[PDB]
This record gives structure tokens, C-alpha cells and sequence, in this order.
RNA sequence: ACCGUAUAGUACGAGAGGAACUACGGUU
């Protein structure tokens, strides 16, 4: 993909649960896969900002619940180097539901989106309120 | 934005060190060091604090 | 006219650039085939100022403005405000906002009469937009969204709004805006009109994947 | 060992689609 532009070091692994990041209606996802990246440690595999990761709805609405989507790493707990070398980390692991095409809706996100995952993904760019 | 200031004491940073925090609603605040930012946690306000520059 | 193009393999224009009557913002990094569609046609016209936004190449949605003045987050470093004071002409003021709902780029939609704000928007900094940028501001909603600039594309000559947005809405935003409006969509489909292409009163450049009839609709309410 | 950018929306192709040499940035 394109360069993320930081360094990371992969805060969650396959069956980590972590926090839905939109007004989807889903409340907690389940992370299956990382496909939008390879999965980088093989046997157990991992995934960090910025990584595009296959899902399942552990909790939210009934229609939601169990329904198996693609996502975006939005934030995480493990720190990132920036260029410049400062580290930065977030209060918790979240992603954003996002589709097969690639776009959020992009409704917001709610909370800030890293400048690195925007690049990535321009559409869930033009829908966050602010970037760090 | 060549010379920068610490958000928190006043004190000039030295470049190419010091850490930047994101307030969420995308303000921002430079601090020189630990001490501030621990004081800052604290939830003081340089003011308060003598050794500030800001105070002093 | 109307051309497309694409920043990497993105149609999203409008994340990567920012274009009004009087000068173009463009990302830092782009290809010679990304800057290429603005030079070829703005030519010596006006400035074409490559750039970062608080060290995001996301500038587009960033920043917000029309011929006036420019908005900028409070995270834009003093180099980049340096250099976009210095590449920018006088009669447009650059002021850094401090505001948190969203990307500039997504809470504001302006052109040089009239702007739209997220209805959220405390009224101190609704008085701010309407000062430096020059013109009238009405806290709205298109189709029920609140991210306004990332749901309508504006020009001086018309816009284009949510394809979903009603027509009773499309009426009502022709005559607040002073422009026609109609819903559409842009690149193939989206719904994203803010965010997939910019446009001013003499050119309209948006993504590669934007259909016959979506163009057609664009060089048609933009008047190119 | 891989990804990305320039090459290039080019060669090739009715179209859909869609390379390379080389030069770079980065990841594992």
C-alpha cells in the first residue's frame, strides 16, 4: 500500500477486540484478518494503525451483530514512531467499519484520525474532523 | 514557529526534542520536558508555579 | 473546463486540494500527472502553492476558504503559515481556527458570497469565519448530514449537493446560496461530492472515475 | 524479501483492462 509514512509496531493480534470508532451501530469488533496489508506476523497475526482488517460485530445492533465487514485501524493503545521521532500513542484500540469499494460513509470520525491512515484512505479522510 | 516556546512554563525548547500533545479536538500543546507535562497532569496551572517563566 | 485526474490512485480531488477564483492549494507529494491538471489549465493565472496542513498532505480537507482569505487548523506550523503567507497574494487573509468538530474542510462550504457551517458551531467562531472570509454564514445540514463541506462542492456559479437531498432543500440552499443547486453525485457514484472534486468559476477538476453523466451534470452547473 | 511513487492512467488493447528498464521512499 502506500507508505504509511510512521513506524508501527502492531498493538493487536486476530480475536483482539477493540472499539467501533462510528455511528454504525456497531459498539465492539472482533478482528479476523488483516488483509489490507498481508498478515504481518504470520502465526499469529497482527495488525496496527493503518491496517485494513476483516471483522466480525462481536456487539451492536441486532442487524449489525455478527455480520462479518471490512474495518480500518483507526487508534491504538502501541505506540508509533513519527519521522521527527516523537512516539505517539492513543487512549484505546478503535477501528471504522468501511466498505467493500473503500469509502466510509464517513458520517465522522468521531475523535481524531492519524495524517498516516488518512493518506491511505482519502475518503475516510474527508470525513474526519481532525487529523494528527 | 523557528523558535519555539514551551506551551507550559514559557521556556524555550530546544529543537529537535521535546514532545507534542494532540488534545483531541486537535488543540495542541508543547511541552519541554516530563516535569511540565507531569505538572500539567497535575492539573496545575503555570501560574501558580514560581519557577514558571510564565509566573515570573 | 472540467478535467479528471487522480493523487495516486485516489478520485478523491477535493482531500488533496483546495482551489478557489484567486489561488490552488496542492499536496506537497503529488505526481507530475496530479499537478499537471491544474497547471495545464490555470496556467500563469493564479498562484499554485504546494503544501502541508499541521504535516498532513490531506490539505484539501484541512483547510477551508475562498478568494478572501484562507482557514487553517491551529496545528499548522509556523513554516507552513510562513509559506503560505509568502506564496499566497496580500488580499487574502490566512487565519488559524480552533475548532474541533471536524476537519475544517468537512465543517465549512463556502464560496465567495456565502458559507455553510456545522450546525454545531459556537457562535464566536461563526462570526470569525464570516469576518475573514468575507461573507454571510448559516449554520446547516444537506440531506441531514453535519459535515457540510464534505456534502456539497460550491462555486459562484452553482453547486452540486447529496443526491439524496430533497428538493425542497435543493430550493431552499438555491436561494440561500445565491447559486442552482442539484443533487449528484461525483466519481462513479459517490455521494462524497464535497470531498471528490474542486471546483471554482473557471475549472472543475475531479476524479477519473467521474461517469459521462456526472460530468456532464458538473460542466453544466458550474457553468464550464 | 515485500509494498509504494516517478516511469504511466503510458507501451499493448476495440474496449475492459494495463506492464517494464531505471531512479527513489518505506515496511517486514
Amino acid at each position: 500500500a502506500q507508505g504509511t509514512k510512521f513506524r508501527i509496531s502492531l498493538g493487536l493480534p486476530v480475536g483482539a477486540i477493540m472499539n467501533c470508532a462510528d455511528n454504525s451501530g456497531a459498539r465492539n469488533l472482533y478482528i479476523i484478518a488483516v488483509k489490507g496489508s498481508g498478515s504481518r506476523l504470520n502465526r499469529l497475526p497482527a495488525a496496527s494503525l493503518g491496517d485494513m482488517v476483516m471483522a466480525t460485530v462481536k456487539k451492536g445492533k441486532p442487524e449489525l451483530r455478527k455480520k462479518v465487514m471490512p474495518a480500518i485501524v483507526v487508534r491504538q493503545a502501541k505506540s508509533w514512531r513519527r519521522r521527527d521521532g516523537v512516539f505517539l500513542y492513543f487512549e484505546d484500540n478503535a477501528g471504522v467499519i468501511a466498505n467493500p469499494k473503500g469509502e466510509m460513509k464517513g458520517s465522522a470520525i468521531t475523535g481524531p484520525v492519524g495524517k498516516e491512515c488518512a493518506d491511505l484512505w482519502p475518503r475516510v479522510a474527508s470525513n474526519s474532523g481532525v487529523v494528527v | 514557529m523557528k523558535v519555539e516556546i514551551d506551551s507550559f512554563s514559557g521556556a524555550k525548547i530546544y529543537p529537535g526534542r521535546g514532545t507534542l500533545f494532540v488534545r483531541g479536538d486537535s488543540k495542541i500543546f508543547r511541552f519541554q520536558n516530563s516535569k511540565s507535562a507531569s505538572l500539567f497532569k497535575q492539573r496545575k496551572n503555570p501560574r501558580r508555579i514560581a519557577w514558571t517563566v510564565l509566573f515570573r | 473546463m472540467a478535467t479528471r485526474t487522480q493523487f495516486e490512485n485516489s478520485n478523491e480531488i477535493g482531500v488533496f486540494s483546495k482551489l478557489t477564483n484567486t489561488y490552488c492549494l496542492v499536496a506537497v507529494g503529488g505526481s507530475e500527472n496530479f499537478y499537471s491538471a491544474f497547471e495545464a489549465e490555470l496556467g500563469d493565472a493564479i498562484p499554485i502553492v504546494h503544501t502541508t496542513i499541521a504535516g498532513t498532505r490531506i490539505i484539501g480537507r484541512m483547510t477551508a476558504g475562498n478568494r478572501r482569505g484562507l482557514l487553517v487548523p491551529t496545528q499548522t506550523t509556523d513554516q507552513e503559515l510562513q509559506h503560505l503567507r509568502n506564496s499566497l497574494p496580500d488580499s487574502v487573509k490566512i487565519q488559524r481556527v480552533e475548532e474541533r468538530l471536524s476537519a475544517l474542510g468537512n465543517v465549512i462550504c463556502c464560496n465567495d458570497y456565502v458559507a455553510l457551517v456545522h450546525p454545531d458551531i459556537d457562535r464566536e467562531t461563526e462570526e470569525l469565519i464570516s469576518d475573514v472570509l468575507g461573507v454571510e454564514v448559516f449554520r446547516q445540514t444537506i440531506s441531514g448530514n453535519i459535515l457540510v463541506g464534505s456534502y456539497c462542492s460550491l462555486s459562484n456559479q452553482g453547486g452540486l449537493v447529496h443526491p439524496q437531498t430533497s428538493v425542497q432543500d435543493q430550493e431552499e440552499l438555491s436561494s440561500l446560496l445565491q447559486v442552482p443547486l442539484v443533487a449528484g453525485t461525483v466519481n462513479r457514484g459517490s455521494s462524497v461530492v464535497g470531498a471528490g472534486m474542486v471546483v471554482n468559476d473557471y475549472l472543475a477538476v475531479t476524479g477519473l472515475d467521474t461517469t459521462a453523466p456526472e460530468l456532464s451534470v458538473i460542466e453544466s452547473i458550474f457553468r464550464l
